[PDB]
Formats: structure tokens, sequence, C-alpha cells
């Protein structure tokens, strides 16, 4: 039962970090098998904020959507909220509903793919699945999840046979040099659990197609939706009966998979890795909220989000503070930007690239370092979960307590890599639990009202902010309009908060802090680093833009 | 038995990963079938198990394979400051792509970024991003769009592996998918011909499904198959009431903007 840990003392660099979006280099210093220092070094700059200068504010959302195609949609949404605020238009109720449903669909797609296709390979030894007894696996699956044909011995055996043929082919493809090949002490699961998870990994590749089709009924296409406009949305067809019936049907299929496969697999894995409830914790959490009933202003978004906004500091769940948008700023001291850029509120943001050299610990990332009232903030599912749980949000109370009871852990165990992973599933289940209600709301509204875009006029000079809680956390886009054109456009993105470098005072970002204390069983195959990094669900294209 | 599926090396340069995402939306075949039965996907950062030096070792193993390999490139090549603003494993993206391109059996650029330069090349182009052919002077099979339909990318891959190089237009795009204007297949075409346009998004004309040309639609100047095949088996932008941006055209970020006007 002790967590495996070598005596290794020395540096470890992992570049590329695979099974994330974008280009990340992690450096750590290790002593006696535990990480003692860490650096999160983002390795690509594109410069979308620069590109936007002088352009038509209506065009922003089309450019900024291309910050990232994994969290597709969310930047189009934040830019649309931002320009709607800058032009002082309140979007119609139907547009709020449609925009928020597309966000919900995104959460379902994104979190399912993350757990199975990005994160699972850190916990699941796929090759060990070939050793499982498929009948024992079927019996176990029947004890831990709803009855389903894909969990039958016949179905699990068919998976095993496909995998066996692939491994024996001599071309391991995406499994080439996997850390679990040949056995790895940090991989704990029984073969039968590996087989169940692997079967679901393959099913999830098909289910994510359906999740994206649902999203596209309202969004136009996925990736990169095309249904938002200044003042609301363009998709009148998405208010109508047959499309919404198809959207519900697909969403119910996806949610059945969440409830039958994702949550039971997540809890099974969590049960074997309970030690990871004591690894990878941070202390401060931020959310702008999402799923608001009033999106007529940023303040109303913060106040009326059904996944609430807030700030937690020092792990204190007894108090959630209101978000003060004026208190957000970004540092560049440890980033690849010109000196003189520290302490900038995003309305005053500056994006002046200045590269030094690889592994310069004075300047080691293309991400800025966002800070709040001087503190680093973790954003994302765990932040949302703690904020909602602390406030007594009834769906989060119910589903969190379900998980705490199943694992026999307190809420404090969620301040961890296991907790971060768990929270992602908790909120996916909650989104699923709300889809029928949200869809009915929109269907009934669209049947009685086809207002979808409000009238508006471009101001000569203005400013605005668009807030969203994207799958990875608190997203904000900030515009200064002058001469009816973009004078400044700043993105501050969730992976910027989580995976940026140190701030002006030398203070580690959330991922850097979380990596301190990571045990390393085998320094040549440092899966433990991946477990924590992947738990934050990094997106470097998002983070740097 | 000695077995071999054709090796594919997939590189990610200055990209948003939306092209990888589009590719996994394939249903003919689904992505699992493609990678288990049709190709050997030997390097792919977004989904591969190995990380770090183990991933770099997997790349080198693929590049040195005696059977050769096909190269898929996602993203533009950031060239400023010696290529250093885009690096993997401590190497400039332009260097790795140049090396992989030199020995590839064929090169498929997935997306407008790898084909033509894409979003990061848009003015003022901070990183001096270039398309693959632009940077390297090599001919590529371009599957553009932002992102392309999986039908077009997977169709091209399967064509290359079974038939040969498909007939390409002057922008390097397979005519099979890119031979027709979006507009020529748009269901709003009868409105266009009758000069029946939506003047604004809130207008009754928009509600009625009138043509979106006055709102900036670039369908008339954009080669793609969007209305014919749809996305996600359910929709495409104009069916969702929004104009085409021109996203399969080279340099569209600069040639098709402002998006809501006819510039
Ligand atoms: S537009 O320029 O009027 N237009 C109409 C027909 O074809 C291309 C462009
Ligand atoms: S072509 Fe578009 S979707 Fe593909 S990598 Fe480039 S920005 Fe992303
Ligand atoms: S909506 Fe666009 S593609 Fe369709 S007919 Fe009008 S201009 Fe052509
Ligand atoms: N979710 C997401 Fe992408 C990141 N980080 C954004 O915004
Ligand atoms: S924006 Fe692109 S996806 Fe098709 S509809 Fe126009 S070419
Ligand atoms: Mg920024
Ligand atoms: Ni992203
Ligand atoms: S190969």
């Amino acid at each position: 039962k002790p967590t495996p840990q070598s005596t290794f003392t020395g540096p470890i660099v992992v570049d590329p970090i695979t099974r994330i979006e974008g280009h990340l280099r992690i450096m750590v210093e290790v002593e006696n098998g535990k990480v003692k220092d860490a650096w999160s070094s983002s390795q690509l700059f594109r410069g979308l904020e620069i590109i936007l200068k002088g352009r038509d504010p209506r065009d922003a959302q089309h450019f900024t959507q291309r910050a990232c195609g994994v969290c597709t949609y969310v930047h189009a949404l934040a830019s649309s909220r931002c320009v709607d605020d800058a032009v002082k238009v309140s979007i119609p109720a139907n547009a709020r509903m449609m925009r928020n449903l597309v966000m919900a669909s995104q959460y379902l797609h994104d979190h399912l793919v993350h757990f199975y296709h990005a994160h699972a390979l850190d916990w699941v030894d796929v090759t060990a699945a070939l050793k499982a007894d498929p009948n024992k696996a079927a019996k176990l699956a029947a004890s831990i999840a709803p009855a389903r044909p894909g969990n039958s011995a016949k179905a699990l055996k068919a998976v095993q046979d496909k995998l066996k043929a692939f491994v024996e082919s001599g071309q391991l493809g995406i499994f080439t040099n996997a850390y679990f090949l040949g056995g790895h002490k940090a991989y704990y699961l029984p073969p039968e659990v590996d087989l169940i998870a692997t079967a679901h990994y393959l099913e999830a590749l098909h289910m994510q197609v359906k999740a994206a089709s649902a999203m596209a009924i309202l969004g136009g296409k996925n990736p990169h939706t095309q249904f938002t406009v200044v003042g609301g949305c363009s998709n009148y067809q998405g208010l109508t009966k047959d499309p919404l019936a198809n959207y519900l049907a697909l969403s119910k299929e996806v949610c059945q998979f969440v409830n039958e496969c994702y949550i039971p697999d997540l809890l099974a894995v969590a049960g074997f890795y309970k030690d990871w409830g004591g690894i990878g914790g941070t202390s401060n959490y931020l959310a702008f909220g999402e799923f608001a009933t009033d999106d007529s202003s940023p303040e109303k978004h913060l106040a009326t989000s059904q996944f609430p906004s807030g700030v937690i500091t020092g792990r204190d769940l007894g108090k959630v503070d209101n978000v003060d948008l004026g208190a957000i700023y970004e540092d560049v001291k440890y980033s690849w930007y010109a000196p003189g850029g520290d302490g900038k509120h995003p309305y005053d943001g500056v994006t002046d690239p200045k590269y030094t050299k690889l592994d310069d610990k004075d300047h080691y990332s293309w991400m800025k370092a966002p800070r709040y009232k001087g503190k680093a903030m973790e954003v994302g599912p765990l932040a949302r979960t703690f904020i909602a749980y602390a406030k007594g949000q009834p769906d989060f109370k119910k589903v969190v307590d379900m998980v705490l009871g199943k694992l026999s852990v307190p809420a404090t165990a969620l301040h961890s890599t296991l907790g971060r992973t768990a929270a992602r599933g908790i909120e996916t289940a909650i989104v699923c639990a709300n889809m029928e209600k949200w869809i009915k709301e929109m269907a009934d509204s669209g049947a009685k009202d086809n207002t979808l875009c409000a009238k508006w006029e471009m101001p000569e000079e203005s400013k605005g902010v668009g807030l969203a809680d994207a799958p990875r956390g608190a997203l904000s886009h900030w515009i200064r309009i002058k001469g009816k054109k973009i004078d400044n456009f700043q993105l501050v993105v969730p992976s910027t908060w989580n995976l940026g470098p140190r701030g002006a005072q030398g203070d580690k970002s959330p991922v850097e802090e979380a990596l301190i204390g990571t045990p390393i069983a085998d320094p040549k195959r440092p899966v433990e680093i991946l477990r924590t990094v992947h738990a934050f669900d990094p997106c470097i294209a998002c983070g740097v833009h | 038995t000695a077995k071999h599926r054709p090796s594919v090396v997939w590189l990610h340069n200055a990209e948003c990963t939306g092209c990888t995402e589009a590719a996994i939306r394939t249903i003919k075949p689904y992505i699992d079938a493609l990678i288990l039965d049709t190709i050997s996907l030997d390097y792919q950062e977004t989904i591969m198990a190995a990380a770090g030096e183990a991933a770099e070792a997997a790349l080198h193993q693929a590049l040195e394979g005696k059977d050769g390999y096909y190269l898929v490139v996602e993203g533009g090549l950031p060239t400023i400051d010696g290529g250093q603003w885009g690096m993997v494993a401590g190497h400039p993206m332009i260097e790795t792509t140049k090396k992989a391109a030199a020995k590839a059996k064929g090169i498929i650029c997935i997306g407008t970024c790898s084909a033509y330069g894409g979003v990061q090349k848009a003015k003022p182009n901070p990183s001096q991003a270039k398309g693959v052919s632009e940077a390297l002077g090599v001919k590529t099979i371009n599957i553009p769009g932002c992102p392309p339909n999986p039908i077009n990318f997977v169709g091209a891959v399967v064509h290359v592996l079974t038939k040969g190089i498909p007939d390409l237009d002057e922008n390097g795009r397979p005519k099979l998918f890119y031979g027709e204007l979006v507009h020529d297949n748009c269901p709003r075409l009868p409105h266009f011909e009758a000069s029946e346009f939506a003047p604004s998004f809130d207008s009754e004309e928009a509600k009625k499904g009138f043509c979106l040309y006055e709102l900036g639609c670039k369908g008339p100047v954009t080669y793609n198959n969007c209305p014919k095949v749809l996305f996600n088996q359910v929709n495409w932008p104009v069916q969702a009431g929004h104009p085409c941006l021109g996203c399969s055209e080279p340099d569209f970020w600069d040639t098709m903007t402002p998006f809501y006007e006819q510039g």
C-alpha cells in the first residue's frame, strides 16, 4: 500500500507533454523520489491579441474561436459576450438559452474525451487488459455499473481480441513506448478493470461523435461553431421542434454513457488510487460561473450563474467571496514578454513578445501569469465544484456527497489530483441531470417567441468584458473599442490561470504548486507528473493565444 | 505473420487542435477502425501514450522506419527568431517538419493553417507563420477549412493509400471535395437568384431563411462541400443562419474580412 517512489535525485524534463492540447514542456527537480520544484513552460506563441488590433469588433469571435479547437465554441461565446457588453446590447432570452445549451453540449463532449482519451492512459495499463478474464471482468462491471450489453463477457472479449491483434501486429501505434509497457509499479489496476476501461475508451470514441452532433444541431458544426452574432444568435431552426427533439435524443444517449460508463469507471479508478487524494493539491479557486439565468451584463452573469461564481482562498470552504473583475491582472516577469508589463488589468493589457532561450528560469513561458488580489487561482471543474458545494448548490451537494460516500473520503480530499479528476466527472453528471430541463425551457420559449438577435449599434468608443466558465474554468475576453475598431483585445484563459508561470513575486502557478511532492516510481517513465498535469486538462493554445 | 499498415506521422505545429478534433468526428470509418485496421498512426501528440523522451523516441522510430511513412501536418510554421516561438522537445517546429517532409512518401496538410498559414499568419503575423509549402517549397495535398470536414480529410487519406494522388486544383486541394463552390450547392440559392436577402440577423427575412449574402456570406467565392455533406451528419453554418467565412480559402483571415461585409 505505500505509494511507489524511487530514490531518484535530479532533473526530469517532459517535452512534449502528450494527451493535452498544445505544446507544453514541464521541468521538475526531484529529490529522493519526490518533486521539490517545478516549471510550466508553454512552447508556442501565436499572438491573436496582436492580430485583432484595428479589426472590426464583429470579427473578433471568429478569430478568437481559433484560440482552440478542443474547447471549441467557448472563445466565440466569450468574444460575443464581450462585444455585446461593449455595445451595451442585452441578448434575447432565447439567445441566452441557446448559447448556454451549446456550452452544456461542449462540457459533455470535452469532459468525456478528456477522461477516456487524454487522462485514462495514465491510470489504465491497456496491455494488462489482455491478461484479464472477460467473465470476471463482466461480473465486476455488473457490480459497479448499470447492466449494459457493452459490458457483457462477449463484448469485452471482442475488445480483447481486437487489442490482441493490434499488439501482436508489431505496430503499436499510439501505444508505442507507453509508460505501462512491460509493467510499471505506479499502475495499480487489476487487469479486469483495465479491460472494462479500455472497452469504454473505444465506445467513447463513438459516443463523442454523437455528443458533437448534438452540439452541432444548435451550433451549426463542430468543431468551430458558427451560430453566434452580436446581439444573440442566428440559428432560428435551433428553436424549433424536430431539431430540439433530435438534440434531446442525442443528449440522452450521451448522458446514458456518462451515467453508465464515465462515472462508474471514474469511481472504480478513484477507489484503487485513493492515495492520489493526497497528491497534487492547491488552495485557491476562482470561477466566473456558467449557465446563468440573466446574461444581460457581466455582473448579472456572475450573480445568476446556476454553476455559481466565486473565490475561495486558503482551502476555506466556509466562505466564498464575490468576484471583483477589477482585481484581475496579469504578470509577465517570468514570461516571454517585454519587461514593464507586470500588474496589468486586462483592459490595460499588453502583449509584447520577447523570447530569451529554452529553460531560462527567469523567462520560461509564453503564458502570462494571471493573478487575483496577489494570489494564483486554480480554475475549472474543481473550482466550480468547491464553490458550488460550499454554497450548498443542491445538485453539487447531492453528487459530491454521492462520491464522498462511495470513496469514504471527506470533501477536503478533493484538494488533489484525484479530486480534480473526480470533479470533472461530478460536473458532467450534473450537466446531464439538467439537460432535459434546459432543453424544455428552450423548446417552450422558442415555440412562443422567435426573437434571437437584438438590435444594436457600434459605439465610437467603449469597453466591455465577456465572462464564461469554459470546461477548463474562468474565461474572460476584454475589449477596448476606439474609432469603432478594436483598440485592445485581451484574452485571459483558464489554462493561463492554471498553467501559466510564476507571477511578479516569484509565486508558483497552480500546476507548479500541485507538482510539488509528486512521487516518482521510475524517472524514465514519470507517469505521476502526467497524472497531475493532465488532471488540470491543459490547453496551451488556449493559455497562450 | 509479418504485417504492415502504412505508417502515418502527424505533426502539430502552430495549431488550435481543431483539425485533430475534426478528424476524430469521422464515421466512415470511425477513428478506431481507421487506426486499428487501415493506418498505423505512429506519432500523434494529442492522443499518444508516450510523453517526453519516449514520445520523441517514437517519432524518430517512425521517421527512420524502413517502410517509409506519410506525413500529416496540422498547423502553420512559425518562422520568426529562428523558429523558436514554436518548439517541441527543444526543436523548432520548422526544423522537425522540414526533416519529416524530406523523406515522406506524401504530405497531407490538414487545415487551412498547414496548407496556407492560417490564423496566426493573419496580419500583422507576429510569429511570421507560413504554410508548409510556403515555408519549405515542397508540394502538399491540402485539405483546408478551419477545420476541414472529416469526410475530406479521411477521404483524402484513404484515396492516397488505395488509388493514388487525387486530382488537385491550383490551391493543392482535391477536386473530389473542393471542386465546387459552397454557394453552388447552397439550399438558399433560389433566394439568392431571386435577390431575396436578409438585411440583418433579427429580420423577418432571416427568420424565413433568405440568402445571407448581404450579411457577408463568402459561399460564392469559397470552394468546399459543406452544404452537400453537412457537418456532424446534421448541419452547416448557413443552415444555422450564419454566413460562410470562406474558411477553406487561402489567407481568408485577410481576404474575407470583414466577415459581415462584402469587401
Ligand atoms: S458578389 O461579389 O456579388 N458575388 C456574387 C456571385 O459570385 C461571387 C461574388
Ligand atoms: S485550420 Fe483552423 S481548426 Fe485547423 S489548426 Fe488551424 S485554426 Fe485550428
Ligand atoms: S446563403 Fe451564402 S452560399 Fe447560400 S445562396 Fe446565399 S450567398 Fe450563396
Ligand atoms: N475550456 C477551455 Fe480552453 C482553456 N484553457 C478555454 O477557454
Ligand atoms: S466558413 Fe468554412 S466550414 Fe464551410 S460553410 Fe464556409 S467553408
Ligand atoms: Mg492574454
Ligand atoms: Ni482549449
Ligand atoms: S511501418
